[PDB]
């Protein structure tokens, strides 16, 4: 690996806004972590509905 | 001759009542839908139906936000160290953050923010 | 209606249409990578990163932009070819 | 929740397999058809 | 109606904007549907009102996909393709005719448009930075 290709390479690492310094892949973990993100209420309603008289 | 042409008065030349009047003329035109094409006007005019050509994010506008403020949240690492390892791991958190899809600027800001206070009690 | 892969947006473009000289265009092809296939001479930014459509394209566009003038530019490590 | 997401950086139908049957196998389904 | 018709009709309101539109190279419409009889009707119905439309359409049909699953019982999907490409159209043909088929798309026929918009150079790109 030729020193002109590490330091094109941490170019485009800065152009395209991936980690320019390599930080190994062992603390790249939170990158991943970050890079992404009722019966109840069927319950009532049918007994609501069913005491009032248009329920079964 | 037409009625259109005579004698006239000569007299001249050239809240809530506005509301309800306004909701009572609109009943002089108030009729039955007439057929299917009507019921979908009535419901995209009321906003129940989907605007076609479909627009998968219609409703939407992330606050207005720009670009720059996804990608580039490194302004917001001004008041930590700026050489230390909290500078590695801020810097890479917030390139984490940059590549969130799914976060609002607002979001963003607040989680640098708690990074910020939970550094400063310790 | 919110489908989450509608914010993806694909820019593609030539590179005999930029205008470049030899030592741009060499420069160009090795920021870029896989995205320039040599067989098309076609360049293929993908952008994906922000929430909305409009802002990806914008990022893509400005990608785009950020490349041309750092292609075009030669730094002191640029002389030790 | 976010917090503990925090503290950690620091450091296909939802239905019970009968009751699919049951909707799958009256047809319930939409295209889930039996091989 | 054979004498009780409407007297006039009021045509909606299409104004011609100043702006300049969209141009689109290819708009490519791949309908996934589970029942290939759908699709064969939605690909009648969207080429000739492509044709009286004016617009040039082409027609194929990808490879349909099977997922198969066990519970044994085993059940199954099937998705079958057809991909309409239409080429040549500017910014407000493509959006009426898509808002019609896509008012127009049936049961169970799930719809991905593609658009391919083209666009000029950047005036930041013509020259570069002195």
């Amino acid at each position: 690996l030729s020193e002109y290709a590490f330091r094109m390479s941490r170019l485009s690492a800065r152009l395209f806004g991936e980690v320019t310094r390599p930080t190994n892949s062992k603390s790249m973990k939170v990158v991943k972590l970050f890079s992404e993100l009722n019966h109840h209420t069927y319950a009532e309603l049918m007994q609501t509905l069913r005491f009032l008289g248009l329920y079964r | 001759k037409n009625i259109f042409t005579g004698k006239r008065l000569n007299i001249f030349d050239m809240s809530l009542w506005d509301v309800e009047f306004a909701k009572q003329l609109a009943t002089v035109n108030e009729q039955p839908l007439q057929n299917g094409f009507e019921e979908l006007i009535q419901w995209t005019k009321e906003g129940k139906l989907w605007e076609f050509p479909i627009n998968n994010e219609a409703g939407f506008d992330d606050d207005g936000s720009e670009f720059h403020e996804h990608i580039f949240l490194e302004k917001h690492l001004e008041s930590f160290p700026k050489q230390g390892p909290i500078r590695h791991f801020m810097e890479l958190v917030t390139c984490g953050l940059s590549k969130n899809p799914y976060l609002s600027v607002k979001q963003k800001v607040e989680h640098i923010e708690w990074f910020r206070n939970y550094f400063n009690e310790k | 209606v919110r489908n989450p892969r509608a914010r993806v947006v694909v820019l593609r473009v030539k590179l005999s249409s930029l205008n470049l000289d030899d030592h741009a265009k060499k420069k160009l092809i090795k920021l870029v990578g896989e995205r320039y296939c040599k067989t098309t001479d076609v360049l293929t930014i993908k952008t994906d990163r922000c929430p909305l459509r409009r802002q990806n394209y914008d990022y893509a566009v400005y990608l785009l932009t950020v490349l041309y003038h750092e292609s075009w530019n030669t730094e002191e490590w640029e002389k030790s070819k | 929740a976010d917090e503990r997401l925090r503290i950690n950086s620091l450091r296909r139908w939802r239905l019970s397999r009968i009751v699919f049957r049951h909707l799958a196998d009256h047809g319930q389904l939409s295209g889930i058809q039996r091989a | 109606l054979h004498v009780d018709v409407p007297k006039d009709l009021t045509k909606p309101v299409v104004t011609i904007s100043d702006e300049p539109d969209i141009l689109y190279k290819r708009l490519s419409v791949l309908v996934k549907g589970h029942d290939k009889a759908v699709l064969d009707s939605y690909e009648y119905f969207a080429v000739l009102a492509a044709k009286e439309l004016g617009i040039s359409i082409k027609v194929h049909e990808p490879p349909r996909k099977i997922e198969r699953f066990t519970l044994r019982v085993q059940y199954e999907m099937r998705t079958l393709y057809r991909c309409l490409e239409l080429e040549h159209l500017t910014g407000s043909t493509a959006d009426v005719y898509l808002e019609y088929i896509q008012r127009n798309l049936p049961e169970g026929v799930a719809m991905e448009v593609t658009k391919t918009q083209l666009e000029q150079l950047p005036e930041h790109i013509k020259e570069p930075i002195w």
